[PDB]
DNA sequence: TCAGATATATCCATCCGAT
DNA sequence: ATCGGATGTATATATCTGACACGTGCCTGGAGACTAGGGAGTAATCCCCTTGGCGGTTAAAACGCGGGGGACAGCGCGTACGTGCGTTTAAGCGGTGCTAGAGCTGTCTACGACCAATTGAGCGGCCTCGGCACCGGGATTCTCGAT
DNA sequence: ATCGAGAATCCCGGTGCCGAGGCCGCTCAATTGGTCGTAGACAGCTCTAGCACCGCTTAAACGCACGTACGCGCTGTCCCCCGCGTTTTAACCGCCAAGGGGATTACTCCCTAGTCTCCAGGCACGT
């Protein structure tokens, strides 16, 4: 019926995702990957559960706050869509790399 | 096979939280790579750690630890 | 070991009507032990610099200076000068 | 005790044997932890009264972490010392580029 | 009569340039500079001279870093010539403010 | 206004050796401006140091620790 | 009897008595061991010697005798181990390594 | 007074690497502050390590542990197996 | 020991789709 | 510009509930006194290292003037990408049970702090010639208007 | 899709120069050989939270059409940065004098560590 124009649902869901504060990232798909990550270095190992949280948050908030840094990269050639491109630009610069 | 747990609508949530409007669909494999390296980057530190103190567990200090020697520090957990 | 009560004693000071979350308690904890870690590891480095061998109130002043931002700074220095001399003076 | 002498609220003591314990020096002075207590009271009272401040902008008596991420990116002072810091659990504040709106 | 192209001396400076290590930059202004920012926060003070050498090294490899970051940015923007938007990214992005 | 006397040829001198090929007009008084706010950060700390110590001459060691307390560790001097 | 150094124990060349007072006026903690100082000592001196290697080479490689600092900047920017461990140290007197980006070359 | 240097050890090792290479005193400075750099900064994280864990002394294990965190990757590989071939040299004594 | 998260009716600021 | 319907936004009402602030006990850390001796404040002296100026020199900075090619605005197209809809999947959630290992307790001995001889490696002063920068000339290779 | 005048650059060889390296004399910090208090190495006990499993439920991930707007290529305009000649001027080098303060040395004194003795307020605990 009433076909939503694209963009305007896309320009929404900033204001509720910049108000939430919830980690946004399934639980147990994240702590298989911790612990097949840290099958390599060393087996037989147990996780505290704090640990796994604390590893959580620091992860997305890095994600942020590299997205947040791309997006303003690529504003700059005047298009609006993210490329790899800018996040190799981001990687670049800052010093990651 | 674990790095495919990342679906896509994850990836798109984190974007709209940093502010997008539209993303081209090569940007998920790279998003997929940074965190990866980022995840071997932190744990190496965190179980070298753990191995000093002759232990089988990983505590939460530790990460913290693992975190403040990269510079990103971490408040919440002690 | 913690400072619980203190920042509570303090928020009452300031704000005798609002209450605070766990939370907000070990930020609050983790916080203090941050600073209080930057401030005395700049005071030891400068004071082993000058071929010095103890810690006064010139050396943690200095850091202070050092560490905090421009405006911050004077309030902090005129605040703890009064303190070490309401103490010093009984 | 020592710390209502200055009429401060946080422990000379404790402060001390932190300073004594932590081996950063051989000697320690007497005055200087009364100028420690006296700085962390400033950063806590300061910090405290601008989290207060923007919960009662929220209608809320309770302090939350959101709050406390609220006050801390608010201010260009506060911001310069935290710069490098990520807050358990505290959001980011809303911004949305010009361009991209219509 | 013989007049170069107009982009072919660039090439050549840069070779001689990068290909070279000293200072680049006059010694008395610079000198005159430092002692002129000093003069606000304690007057009559007394400089060395290998402070002021530090100070040059510094300042001029931090500048030269800055221009690298500055060129990447304005040839990522499909361009050539460099703007103060280049400058302002590249300051931000850093996160110098 | 001892700012200026930071010449046009230089500020090309060192953009050249940065590896850039064009430059427009209105980047010499950007470069000006972050120069002069670079330096005024550096001295604060260096005058800081200096006078601690109850002197009025500034050696070079303590332009080095300045430098040392941003991350930038000078080396050569000292 | 005949004194012998440490130093020589170990057949290292860092001194090793210099390490151990350094360590001790270091005030890092309340005391130390004895097995310490050698380590360090043989890390130091193996770091040292893996730099020389490349400083050596670098030099060589344009017929000179001498070492100058901008033979050691090209040394530590050229391998990529010692550029990770040395990424924001600045070297006087060095200079910066040749590099012109690919669009920028003319047709 | 009398100022302290690592001149002589280094020139020492650069004759046992590279038989006939000379140096400049620019290049001697720049060596003599790369070692304190890397002095300091393995103390420090050795201090920290072993404040970390409620100890009141300094071996050599930890001092291993700081080694594998701070050099990168491969470069630690040989410098851990430089350590432990001195030391039980020592212990031989 | 009650301040606050949550179910329920409602709710006002905005946007497409023509007009 | 303009309105109509229709989605998603705040606001009030009610209803649990689970962290929450408020008493309680007791012992480990916090004061209070007396001493010493070693680090730190103060007086006096030099010598070197910085400041300041003078005059000659020319490398580099400043000014002006075509002119070509890079920045930028507008047009057009087709495809990757938003958005709803039906459908499947596995993440949460709540129980239950088993046990490896974190964490605390009690000894004693090997190990490092510390002190009194003991001496040879490392620093400062004084040569000195050989690698290295400079310059001048010739030989070499890239470049752009010509083909 | 080539070429030659010309301009920039590599190479050989001669020249002076200054500091990199070597030599020697003189110290104090490293070395030996002892003692002595204690930190943790070691063994042993406990109880918990980390792991594993299962049944149920539903919010969400996914495959699929489908219309579209914007990313990108293209064309065309025009203005402004570069290259080159011409004309100052202030950086620079070498020289000089002068004086002030940053280290030194000696001396004395007072402030905190140490030791012991006494006493409560702040950490678990319960509601």
């Amino acid at each position: 019926p009433h076909r939503y124009r694209p963009g305007t649902v896309a320009l929404r869901e900033i204001r509720r995702y910049q108000k939430s504060t919830e980690l946004l990232i399934r639980k147990l798909p994240f702590q298989r990957l911790v612990r097949e990550i840290a099958q390599d270095f060393k087996t037989d190992l147990r996780f505290q559960s704090s640990a796994v949280m604390a590893l959580q948050e620091a992860s997305e908030a890095y994600l942020v706050g590299l997205f947040e840094d791309t997006n303003l990269a690529a504003i700059h050639a005047k298009r609006v869509t993210i490329m790899p491109k800018d996040i190799q630009l981001a990687r670049r610069i800052r010093g990651e790399r | 096979d674990n790095i495919q747990g990342i679906t896509k609508p994850a990836i798109r949530r984190l974007a709209r939280r940093g502010g997008v409007k539209r993303i081209s669909g090569l940007i998920y494999e790279e998003t997929r790579g940074v965190l990866k390296v980022f995840l071997e980057n932190v744990i190496r530190d965190a179980v070298t750690y753990t191995e000093h103190a002759k232990r089988k567990t990983v505590t939460a200090m530790d990460v913290v630890y693992a975190l403040k020697r990269q510079g990103r520090t971490l408040y919440g957990f002690g | 070991e913690s400072y619980s009560v203190y920042v509570y004693k303090v928020l009452k000071q300031v704000h005798p009507d609002t209450g605070i979350s766990s939370k907000a308690m070990g930020i609050m904890n983790s916080f203090v032990n941050d600073i209080f870690e930057r401030i005395a590891g700049e005071a030891s480095r400068l004071a082993h610099y000058n071929k010095r061998s103890t810690i006064t109130s010139r050396e943690i002043q200095t850091a202070v200076r050092l560490l905090l931002p421009g405006e911050l700074a004077k309030h902090a220095v005129s605040e703890g000068t009064k303190a070490v001399t309401k103490y010093t003076s009984s | 005790t020592r710390s209502s002498r200055a009429g401060l609220q946080f422990p000379v003591g404790r402060v001390h044997r932190l300073l004594r314990k932590g081996n950063y020096a051989e000697r320690v002075g007497a005055g200087a932890p009364v100028y420690l207590a006296a700085v962390l009271e400033y950063l806590t009272a300061e910090i405290l009264e601008l989290a207060g401040n923007a919960a009662r902008d929220n209608k809320k008596t309770r302090i939350i972490p959101r709050h406390l991420q609220l006050a801390i990116r608010n201010d260009e002072e506060l911001n310069k010392l935290l710069g490098k810091v990520t807050i358990a659990q505290g959001g980011v504040l809303p911004n949305i580029q010009a361009v991209l709106l219509p």
